[PDB]
């Protein structure tokens, strides 16, 4: 579905602006795909103004697309998403730990089960570290070890958490040789510089694009014939210019650009990175609003307006090194009784 | 040609049978 896909790809740039505002000189790690999930799972709960903020906020357009054809169009995408080659390994998870007396609407559990995957594991969460254990367990299972604790903090008076996960392992067609890995300088700045582990290839043919109006180098290393990572190498002090310019016409643009050329040398660092981010602000921000407030309409989950988020939390990892990538996140909506 | 990523960097991992991005990256320090 390209409707989905444009929606998913506007969310991910918007997300990104607002990821990097929190600390623009930072390093960045996170799935779009995993919070737009999340969220979209949410919204079938949703009601009235607090759905269509939700639908919106996700870059979705409902005159083009319906609340029904957008959760048939995340079902199909799920189950797509989940695959094992020698090559690549994906999964996606979706799962509610919901307090156990609560009353939840069939429509949703059987939607919820049917559309995201997911089944309701009873919690109770007046039990703060059994509860954390049960959530942070699933995602620690469903990352096969790679996102722990998810959850730092959880009140006890919480009602509902709803929760995805994304695993990624992949190795790269054309894999880096470990005798090639030496230290080498990486410069933070112009004036700053520390020594790393940089991985090389040599004479070597891939996709290649140099924008001499964005002042950046893009590249791609492909895992398989459909998954790769496209690197994006501004020129010294272009870092924030091409952020500036990021956008889904401009991705679309540098894949379009691409064309085979024979590189000499690519050095490439061996890293591992993590960062984790409460979206409680960015997502006031996008516009879905009503759901933090007493306003809240998730009456599509228990049959009256009685819940409202209360906290979103993302975490993620980024694992590169000679024979390919790992990479993991997971995302986690707590939900409070209004 | 040359290509060094000594310096900050994006990698976005992409999916062409979805038309999807799994994950977005900024490294401005890999150490
Ligand atoms: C995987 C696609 C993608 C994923 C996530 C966000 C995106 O913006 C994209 C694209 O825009 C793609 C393209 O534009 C293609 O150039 C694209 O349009 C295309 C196609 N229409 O089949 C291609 O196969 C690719 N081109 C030959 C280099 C490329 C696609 O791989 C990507």
């Amino acid at each position: 579905d390209r409707g989905l896909a444009s929606a998913n790809v506007d969310f991910a740039f918007s997300l990104y602006k607002q990821l990097v505002l929190k600390a623009p000189d930072k390093n960045v790690i996170f799935s779009p795909l995993s919070i737009s999930t999340a969220l979209a799972f949410l919204s079938l709960g949703a009601h009235n103004t607090t759905l269509t903020e939700i639908l919106k906020g996700l870059k979705f357009n409902l005159t083009e697309t319906s609340e029904a054809e957008i959760h048939q169009s995340f079902q199909h995408l799920l189950r797509t998403l989940n695959q094992s080659s020698d090559e690549l390994q994906l999964s996606m998870g979706n799962a509610m730990f919901v307090k156990e007396q609560l009353s939840l609407l069939d429509r949703f559990t059987e939607d919820a089960k049917r559309l995201y995957g997911s089944e309701a594991f009873a919690t109770d969460f007046q039990d703060s570290a059994a509860a954390k254990k049960l959530i942070n367990d699933y995602v620690k299972n469903g990352t096969r070890g790679k996102i722990t604790d998810l959850i730092k903090d959880l009140d006890s008076q919480t009602m509902m958490v709803l929760v995805n996960y994304i695993f990624f392992k992949a190795k790269f067609e054309m894999p880096f040789d470990p005798q090639d890995t030496h230290q080498s300088r990486f410069y933070l700045s112009k004036k700053k510089y520390v020594m790393v582990p940089m991985m090389s290839l040599h004479h070597l043919t891939i996709p290649y694009f140099r924008d001499e109006e964005l002042s950046c180098t893009v590249v791609q290393l492909n895992y398989t014939g459909n998954a790769s990572a496209l690197f994006i190498l501004p020129d010294q002090d272009k870092m924030e210019e091409v952020e500036a310019m990021l956008s889904q016409e401009t991705l679309a643009r540098f894949f379009d650009s691409l064309e085979f050329r024979e590189i000499g040398e690519l050095y490439l660092p061996k890293f591992s990175i993590s960062r984790d981010y409460n979206l409680n602000d960015i997502l006031l921000q996008l516009g879905i609003e009503e759901a933090f407030t007493s306003k809240a309409d998730l009456s599509g989950i228990t049959g009256a307006r009685n819940l409202a988020v209360s906290q979103v939390v993302h975490k993620a990892v980024l694992d590169v090194f000679e024979e390919g990538t790992e990479a993991s996140a997971a995302t986690a909506l707590e939900v409070l009784f209004q | 040609t040359i290509v060094r990523f000594n310096r900050p960097f994006l990698m976005i991992i992409v999916d062409h049978f979805t038309w999807s991005i799994f994950f977005m990256s900024k490294v401005t320090n890999p150490k």
